[PDB]
């Protein structure tokens, strides 16, 4: 991070405008769509053959919710992105064994999802902010690929 | 490879961006340029400027390209030749390049089309994207 | 694209490595297993072991379909299509992997032949191999 | 890093085997080759064209001393790879604007010709150690992209 005072402030107020619990889902619903060898690691999970049969999983509707969960603790914790972050990448890295540029496919179809639902107010400076985060969120659960 | 019916969600979800197309392709510069600062490199005889009259005549041509793909795109290869040398002979466009206009374009389709935006339909048009930059690419490889 | 001429190191490049095409392409698998830890998660069927008869076993496989590929070249569409639809239909292999494979099969055409390997031919067989994953990523695309 | 007592050394031994100012280039040299869009900042340079023109350019053999330079600077003050490149990534970075993933293209075809030129003994658990300290010099001289 960094954030201009100025960024900081149209990411924390597209944010709350936010309804975590059905974001978190159209997500992580559409990454198994769009990019599926991710689905190899959710057979924990479900039917996921037919677009319709993800974005109605109740269970990738769940596991997206513990997801906007932790951008929440990145939103603003900005200042280590690095270490609200140690465990969650102790477990994609050196247990679930996710390529790191999953990474970034994820917040990048986060930011087609943050626009998606607000429509023109994604003006694009307020999408450049994003990028950030997110381009930063993804260099934290990836730490320990070093 | 692009199927039967993702050449059909593309016919259509283009279908319905059209009197717009012009508006769109140059709201995605905008988009690449603040974002990834690092493709700014290439446009240094533009004012990568907000209202900037180049940017907004660009969109025009990366949206009559994109069209000319949407259409012809059973046959990427010869339609889009010209624009597989001047990016990739003249030029020398990194080819991570084309991943992320890919990515605000998409941000761009929506950002100002919801409805026709579902999810079957970002795949495709993803799936369309990635192959305008396989061809665009291609004296590459 | 994969010109006349790149057609050609390639065809002489595999020419000379014959006989031993199998001890290669194991020796590959070895290396991409070793170094990107993160490719194991395929073969948690295989002694990912460094005498083990089953990545030996599969250099063999792998190193067969290189071949087809380099015999069949100007069509790799067709020649590899059970492998495009097995390695993307019922697998599931994140294509980043298909770069790292890549890239350990030229540390090895590298390490097993100098005087072929010149950096016009370390180009070619790149060229190639950018061509083989393109192929068997796109029932992707 | 990390490097374990047994990676360092397989490291540290092949190295001192290496003639740099001969390699530093056999590795920009082809990597203008093998990967093109490179050439784009380089054009202070040469005739840059057909391959041989590159690998005896003895502008391109030169700024490759430079850099097996700075992997030397690193190969052992792996201890912050971080900081022994603040200035060249501030370079790389915002200064000339190349993408962080020809920094991996870069060390990637570095091995390459690691490999070229020791033959058999760049066993692979010796390749292994060196796309280690490499994806560490990447992390490092991209880390002003945050
Ligand atoms: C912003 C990026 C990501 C964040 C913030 C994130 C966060 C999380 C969290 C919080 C959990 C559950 C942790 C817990 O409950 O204790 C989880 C689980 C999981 N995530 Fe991620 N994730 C991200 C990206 C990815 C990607 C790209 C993949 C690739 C498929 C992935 C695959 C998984 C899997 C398979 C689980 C199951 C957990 C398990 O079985 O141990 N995640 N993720
Ligand atoms: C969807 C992918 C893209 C399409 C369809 C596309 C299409 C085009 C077209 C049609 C032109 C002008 C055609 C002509 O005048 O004959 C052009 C010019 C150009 N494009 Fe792209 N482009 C794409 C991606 C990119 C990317 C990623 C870059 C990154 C640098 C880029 C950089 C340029 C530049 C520098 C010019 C010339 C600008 C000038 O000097 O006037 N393009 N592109
Ligand atoms: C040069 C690129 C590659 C080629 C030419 C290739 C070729 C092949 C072939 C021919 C087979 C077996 C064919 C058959 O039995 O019908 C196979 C199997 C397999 N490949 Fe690949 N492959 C490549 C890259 C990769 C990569 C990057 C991965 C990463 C996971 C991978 C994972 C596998 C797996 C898991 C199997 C099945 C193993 C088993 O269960 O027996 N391959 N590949
Ligand atoms: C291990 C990765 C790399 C290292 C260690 C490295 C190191 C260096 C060093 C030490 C210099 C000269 C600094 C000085 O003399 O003060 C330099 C210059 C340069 N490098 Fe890199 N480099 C790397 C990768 C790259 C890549 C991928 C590119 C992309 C083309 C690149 C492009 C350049 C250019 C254009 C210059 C000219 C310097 C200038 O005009 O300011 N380098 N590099």
């Amino acid at each position: 991070v960094h954030l201009t005072p100025e960024e900081k402030s149209a990411v924390t107020a597209l944010w709350g405008k936010v309804n975590v619990d059905e974001v978190g889902g159209e997500a992580l619903g559409r990454l198994l769509v769009v990019y599926p060898w991710t689905q190899r690691f959710f057979e924990s999970f479900g039917d996921l053959s037919t677009p319709d049969a993800v974005m109605g999983n109740p269970k990738v509707k769940a596991h997206g919710k513990k997801v906007l969960g932790a951008f929440s603790d990145g939103l603003a914790h900005l200042d280590n992105l690095k270490g609200t972050f140690a465990t969650l990448s102790e477990l994609h890295c050196d247990k679930l064994h996710v390529d790191p540029e999953n990474f970034r496919l994820l917040g990048n179809v986060l930011v087609c999802v943050l626009a998606h639902h607000f429509g023109k107010e994604f003006t694009p400076p307020v999408q450049a902010a994003y990028q950030k985060v997110v381009a930063g969120v993804a260099n934290a659960l990836a730490h320990k690929y070093h | 490879v692009l199927s039967p019916a993702d050449k059909t969600n593309v016919k259509a979800a283009w279908g319905k961006v059209g009197a717009h197309a012009g508006e769109y392709g140059a709201e995605a510069l905008e988009r690449m340029f603040l974002s990834f600062p690092t493709t700014k490199t290439y446009f240094p005889h533009f004012d990568l400027s907000h209202g900037s009259a180049q940017v907004k005549g660009h969109g025009k041509k990366v949206a009559d390209a994109l069209t000319n793909a949407v259409a012809h795109v059973d046959d990427m290869p010869n339609a889009l030749s010209a624009l597989s040398d001047l990016h990739a002979h003249k030029l020398r466009v990194d080819p991570v390049n084309f991943k992320l206009l890919s990515h605000c374009l998409l941000v761009t389709l929506a950002a100002h089309l919801p409805a026709e935006f579902t999810p079957a339909v970002h795949a495709s048009l993803d799936k369309f994207l990635a192959s305008v930059s396989t061809v665009l690419t291609s004296k590459y490889r």
